Order: C-alpha cells, then structure tokens, then sequence
C-alpha cells in the first residue's frame, strides 16, 4: 500500500524572479529530484526510471519540460491580470500522484495550494476550486478549463501513466523498497518541564521500514507516562524515534525501554536505567 | 506564514571521539526561504550537508540538514534557523 507523490515548489517574488523546484516521493523513499537549475529530471535512486523505455520517459520528461515553462509564464501573467487584489511574493504548490491498493487498484490525485492553503484540485476531467477559494480564482480556472488539451494530457497522466508507472517502480525498487534496517537504541536524560523530575529518553534510530513500538517498562508493566515522539529522518533513509518518561527523583530504579521492529524478528531490544 | 520547529539528534548514541552525524529537522515552516546554520561552540560549521526542501500533507515545508561530527565531553552543538516568521533567529542545542 504505497502513495506516489510528485511535490513541485513555485515561488514568485517579482516580476523578474521565480523559480520552480520538484521533489517526488514513492512511500518514504525519495525516487526523483527535479531543481530550477537543471533541464532534466534527476533519478535519486538506480530504479528511478520504473519499467519505463528511455524513448517513453524522454517523451514524458520532455512533456514537464514545456508544462514548467509554461507554468511559469502563465502565473506571472495572471498575477497582472488580477493585480493589485494579491501582489507578491506569491507561492504555489502541487501535490499529485496515486495511492496503490491491492488488486492493481489505484485513486489519483492533483491538488494545489496557494500561500500555503489548498485552493484548486484536478478532478475527472476538469479543474475546479475548493469550497471557500478566493472569488478571483474562478475565472482563471474557466479560461484553463477552455484548454482541452491540457485537460486531456492531465486526464490521461492521472488514469493510466500514474499507475503504470509506479507498478514499475515496486518491482524495479522492490529491495530498496522491502528493506530491512535495524534499530539501535540507547538511554539517556534531559530536564524535565516539572520540579524534582528527570526526563528519561529512549532514542531509537537506523531503523526501517518506519513502523516501530517503543515503551518505558517496569517489568512486565507498561508505563502510561511513555510520550512517543515524532519519526524523524536520518539522512542514510532510516529513521529515528524518541520516547520520553517523566520520573520522580530516585523511582528511576527498575525501569527499562523496550523496542519491537520488524527487522529484529522477536528479538527485541531491551535496555535498562 | 508559519514558524519553523527545529529537534536536533544524533544519528548514532553518541561516544565521546568516536564518528557520528547529527541531524537538525526543520518542520512546519511558511513560506519555503529559510537559512539554517550548525553551530560548534558558537561558530558555524561550514560542510553542511542540507536534503532537497519538501512538503507535508499539511503543505507545510521541511528540510533536513545533518553534518559529520565527533563529540567530546566539552564541546557543544547548535542549530541556528532565520526565517521570515520570526525577527529574532531560533536557537536550539543538542540535548546530550
Ligand atoms: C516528475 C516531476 C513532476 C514535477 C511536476 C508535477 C506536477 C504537475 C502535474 C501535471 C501538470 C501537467 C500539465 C501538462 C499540460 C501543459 O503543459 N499545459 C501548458 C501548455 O499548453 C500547450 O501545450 C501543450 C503541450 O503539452 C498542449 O498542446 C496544450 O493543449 C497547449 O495549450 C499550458 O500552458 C498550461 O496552462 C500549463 C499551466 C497550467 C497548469 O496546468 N497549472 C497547474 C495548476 C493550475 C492551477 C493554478 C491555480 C492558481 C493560479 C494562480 C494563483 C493561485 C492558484
Ligand atoms: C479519467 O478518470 C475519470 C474518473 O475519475 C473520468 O471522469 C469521469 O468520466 C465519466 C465517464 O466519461 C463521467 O460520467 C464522470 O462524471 C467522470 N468522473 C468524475 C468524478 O467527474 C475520466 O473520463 C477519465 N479520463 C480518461 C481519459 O480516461
Ligand atoms: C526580485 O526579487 C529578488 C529575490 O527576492 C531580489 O533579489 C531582486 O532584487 C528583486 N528585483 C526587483 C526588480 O524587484
Ligand atoms: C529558474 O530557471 C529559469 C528557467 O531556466 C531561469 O531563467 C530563472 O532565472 C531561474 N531562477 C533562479 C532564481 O535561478
């Protein structure tokens, strides 16, 4: 159960400067890069071209090609066409792709956000604004609904390239992909928000894929106090987790942080304070 | 716009001379123009490796920088970030 997601980055700070970067995700793993400064799409990974021909994936490439350019113009002209209502600097971001269940069943997706709010979505053959857009949007989104052929390149990129792609990508990136990293974890202490407390922490890293189970224990007790944080990246794609518990001075004795991961196979980590 | 959060965190359990990498994520920031620095004892560190910039599902921006470090008992470390969101720089230490 995978989401594919190519995320492009448009920033537009005057008349005269814009620049447009791209970065796409397959799950976790990073498959694509693409920067302002380059004309092509870089791979980020071996696999990065799916099942692709290089034929097909130059006429694909080739395609982003014209629509970043145009993109581009397009915008800095409709910022003249509705000026002074929103001036710059202006960002934008597109999020699309497609979620792959089983069954070779996938649903598409084109979203876009302006000033960091969801505005605009792709949705069966046409564009449309969300409930509680700007007013102004509604016109610039007819005029680009006029251009069917966008329309049907848009249509066909969602419904058949999407999926075909990434089905080659999971085979083509199936090591990568079904990889196992094992965690190493170790304890240590910080200061507590509270008065006569200390802050135990129980760090995790190194570890994929991200699913992970991390407790404070006393015995076989599971302590309640145990805050989980966030998964943060690492940067050799693995992850890295901290729990954290708030203890009395001197009730430290007997407790210990307990780590299940799929990679150890039963064999948990086990440590002690 | 919206104000970066920043956690620091070594890659492995950190050993006093022994090779490590310590990351700074920065999170929930808008919009996407930002600098981030590394700190060593109040002075910048200048081979700074930073990840390509990207997105949540919430539209708010992300980035990783990490760096190749070794600790030792004396030495402390930083990550510095300025943004639009905020007039003064936010600081935040590795907790060790
Ligand atoms: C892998 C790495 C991927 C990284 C990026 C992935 C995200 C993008 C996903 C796909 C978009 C593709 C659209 C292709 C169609 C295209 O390029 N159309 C442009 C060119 O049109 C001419 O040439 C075509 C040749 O291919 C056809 O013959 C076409 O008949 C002909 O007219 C055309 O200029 C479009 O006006 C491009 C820009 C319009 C567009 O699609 N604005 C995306 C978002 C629209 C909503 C923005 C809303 C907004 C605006 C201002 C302020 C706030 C919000
Ligand atoms: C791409 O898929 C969408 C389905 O999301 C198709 O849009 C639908 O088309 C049917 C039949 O033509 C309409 O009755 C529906 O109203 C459309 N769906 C929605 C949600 O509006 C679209 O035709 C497909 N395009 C291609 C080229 O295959
Ligand atoms: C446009 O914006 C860039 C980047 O913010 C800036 O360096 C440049 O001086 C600006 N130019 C004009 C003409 O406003
Ligand atoms: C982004 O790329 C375009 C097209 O090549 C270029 O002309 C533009 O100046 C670039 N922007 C920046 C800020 O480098």
């Amino acid at each position: 159960n995978y989401t594919f997601r190519c995320l492009q980055m448009s920033s537009f700070a005057n008349r005269s400067w814009s620049r447009t970067d791209s970065v796409v995700w397959l799950g976790d793993l990073q498959t694509h890069r693409w920067s302002n400064d380059s004309a092509t799409i870089s791979f980020t990974k071996p696999w990065s071209q799916g099942k692709l021909s290089n034929q097909q994936w130059e006429k694909l490439q080739h395609m982003f090609q014209v629509y970043r350019v145009s993109f581009t113009r397009d915008i800095q002209e409709l910022v003249k066409m509705m000026s002074p209502k929103e001036d710059y600097p202006i960002e934008i971001q597109l999020s699309a792709g497609c979620e792959m269940y089983p069954g070779n069943a996938s649903e598409s997706f084109l979203h876009v956000a302006f000033q960091g709010k969801y505005v605009v979505r792709f949705w069966g053959t046409s564009w449309q604004t969300v409930p509680g857009a700007p007013s102004w949007l509604d016109l610039p989104i007819k005029v680009l609904n006029a251009d069917q052929g966008t329309s049907a390149t848009v249509q066909m990129l969602l419904n058949d390239t999407c999926p075909l792609f990434v089905r080659g990508l999971l085979e083509a990136g199936k090591s990568d992909l079904e990889k196992q990293e094992k965690p190493v974890a170790w304890l240590s202490s910080v200061p507590s928000s509270a008065h006569g407390h200390r802050q135990l922490v129980c760090h995790v890293s190194g570890f994929y894929p991200k699913p992970v189970w991390v407790m404070w224990m006393r015995g076989d007790q599971e302590q309640q106090g145990t805050h989980r944080g966030d998964f943060l990246p690492n940067a050799d794609e693995t992850w890295y987790l901290q729990a954290t518990l708030d203890v009395e001075a001197g009730e430290e004795a007997g407790l210990a942080c307990r780590v299940k991961h799929s990679s150890l196979g039963g064999q948990d980590i086990i440590l002690y304070w | 716009q919206k104000t970066p959060q920043i956690q620091v965190y070594s890659r492995h359990p950190p050993e006093n001379g022994k090779p490590n990498i310590l990351n700074c994520y920065v999170t929930q920031f808008h919009p996407p123009h930002i600098e981030i620095q590394m700190l060593k004892n109040g002075k910048k560190i200048p081979k700074v490796e930073m990840s390509d910039m990207s997105f949540s599902k919430d539209w708010s921006f992300y980035i990783l920088a990490h760096t190749e470090f070794t600790p030792t008992e004396t030495d402390t470390y930083a990550c510095r970030v300025k943004h639009a969101s905020m007039a003064e720089p936010k600081t935040v230490y590795w907790d060790r």
